């Protein structure tokens, strides 16, 4: 079925920028909202951003509003999280997930394995 | 009859944004297309007639374009007061004058996951033949959410109704109630009552449950 | 100022009749086309009927043709809608609206003036007050009251005789399959307040003179 693969993470200085990619294989994802989540070690997983279907917009967590931007490359079956103005508090494993519900209720059935982001 | 197809159903945008609402006629209506605004609990208000003529008294941030079959209403700078339903209307073919099905325009905010609460039926209600089990999803954004009822781990279908509040004017969130209605007899056959909630702000569904009589 | 006001809405049994009026002021009513438009609970606008200045042109939506009759009396600046054989799908708020066009007024065909509307409810239900049931209760608890099986709208719910307003959500009613309405009213309060403070919901249903207080206490 679908496999999700995150990339683009790594070590970055405070104030720096990274672009995460979430590439989907096995199934076309242009009909589904794609979300970004993050989890620091031993903390709760938290929502970061969602890119709904092209034309339906994007929504953001308060912690990243004005700094991170979600976008889609539907032809390459991929979505992105552009992360500017990175802060120590942003360090975490970052995950992408498909919302399997086309009406956007947040049925997150498929997840990537994650990619580490370290700001320091 | 000319059918009017209006899109999107729910337009979520930020103050200052340029927004557009579309209205496609099923056959040509020339420039005989009107646009109305309806605030919650208010009367329709004419914004645009003849496809692009701005009605007197309506702010200049409202404009309409189009001819024939394809029309758009643009708010070039969304303001707080523009939260409302919007309707297109053709008058070329009469009878009947027809309307689009409506667009709700709302002001976007950051994501807030619902807080969930489950409430069992009261002894008082049960004495009388019916059991109402209530699940509350409180203070969340965006509006889309899914509630699933499970009774002794069996998923329920067809015996629930939902009601949603209007977007809160202070904090821009929604709340939602899902009520599961059973006969008292059916309610008393089971032990565990669970309300399972999904929202795009939740990484895993949130389940609240009670054990009957405990 | 230009003004329209609808009157004549109310409860009606299916199959029965009702007459709506629309009183106009602030413009020359005799010169303009007038319209009836309706909006079912939670639904969009639906055009019903129109009538030209001199009553020579009349149109009807197919769903009402043969049951509804539009008319006007220009001497009394009034528009009318006689509704017969009412069905449950005629339940709606009925608006009268002024056309921009009419006698000597050509080329603009928006509906520029609207009334506040008059509510029509087609139902077999009898008038009945709600039953009121407690919705019993991190650092935040929720408690409430279920307000069930009342007819017609509205009910009002207050908490602690109006002293408690922050964090209250009184949901919009739902029409149940039985033909009766229900809603819940909930409130979020400190979980620490559950042992020390008293929460009472005060339900008022004026059509039936029902007043019910319900103490909402932990189980």
């Amino acid at each position: 079925e679908v496999q999700l693969q995150e990339s683009g993470g790594g070590l970055v200085q405070p104030g720096g920028s990274l672009r995460l990619s979430c590439a989907a294989s096995g199934r076309t994802i242009s009909r589904y909202a794609m979300s970004w989540f993050r989890q620091a070690p031993g903390k709760e997983r938290e929502f970061v951003a969602t890119a709904r279907r092209s034309g339906d917009g994007a929504f953001y967590a308060d912690s990243v509003q004005g700094r991170f931007t979600v976008s889609r490359d539907d032809a390459k079956n991929t979505v992105y999280l552009q992360m500017n103005s990175l802060k120590p508090e942003d360090t975490a494993v970052y995950y992408c997930a498909i919302d399997s519900d086309t009406f956007y209720s947040g049925s997150y059935d498929y997840w990537g394995q994650g990619t580490q982001v370290t700001v320091s | 009859d000319i059918q009017m197809t209006q899109s999107p159903i729910l337009l979520s945008a930020s103050v200052g944004d340029r927004v557009t609402i579309t209205c496609r006629a099923s056959q040509s209506i020339r420039s005989y297309l009107n646009w109305y605004q309806q605030r919650t609990n208010g009367s329709p208000r004419l914004l645009i007639y003849a496809a692009s003529s701005l009605q007197s008294g309506v702010p200049s941030r409202f404009s309409g374009s189009g001819s024939g079959t394809d029309f758009t209403l643009t708010i070039n700078s969304l303001q707080p007061d523009d939260e409302a339903d919007y309707y297109c209307q053709q008058t070329y073919s009469n009878p009947p004058i027809t309307f689009g099905a409506g667009t709700r325009l709302e002001i976007k905010r950051t994501v807030a996951a619902p807080s969930v609460f489950i409430f069992p039926p009261s002894d008082e209600q049960l004495k009388s033949g019916t059991a109402s089990v209530v699940c509350l999803l409180n203070n969340f954004y965006p509006r889309e959410a899914k509630v699933q009822w499970k009774v002794d781990n069996a998923l329920q279908s067809g015996n629930s109704q939902e009601s949603v509040t209007e977007q809160d004017s202070k904090d821009s969130t929604y709340s939602l109630s899902s009520t599961l209605t059973l006969s008292k007899a059916d309610y008393e056959k089971h032990k565990v009552y669970a309300c399972e909630v999904t929202h795009q702000g939740l990484s895993s569904p949130v389940t609240k449950s009670f054990n009957r009589g405990e | 100022e230009v003004h329209l006001v609808e009157s004549g809405g109310g409860l009606v049994q299916p199959g029965r009749s009702l007459r709506l009026s629309c009183a106009a002021s602030g413009f020359t009513f005799d010169d303009y086309t007038m319209h009836w438009v309706r909006q079912a609970p939670g639904k969009g606008l639906e055009w019903v009927s129109d009538i030209s200045w001199n009553s020579g042109s009349i149109g009807y939506a197919d769903s009402v043709k043969g049951r509804f009759t539009v008319s006007r009396d220009n001497a009394k600046n009034s528009l009318y809608l006689q509704m017969n054989s009412l069905r449950g799908e005629d339940t709606a708020i009925y608006y009268c609206a002024k056309d921009m066009s009419g006698y000597g007024h050509y080329g603009k065909y928006g509906m520029d003036v609207w009334g506040q509307g008059t509510t029509v409810t087609v139902s077999s239900a009898a008038t009945k007050g709600p039953s009121v049931f407690p919705l019993a209760p991190g650092g935040t608890a929720a408690l409430g009251c279920l307000v069930k099986d009342y007819f017609p709208e509205p009910v009002t719910v207050s908490w602690n005789s109006g002293a408690l307003t922050s964090g209250v959500h009184t949901f919009p009613c739902v029409l149940q399959s039985s033909g009766l309405y229900s809603l819940s009213s909930v409130v979020t309060v400190p979980s620490s307040s559950l042992g020390t403070q008293t929460y009472i919901c005060n339900v008022n249903h004026k059509p039936s003179n029902t007043k019910v207080d319900k103490k909402v206490e932990p189980a």
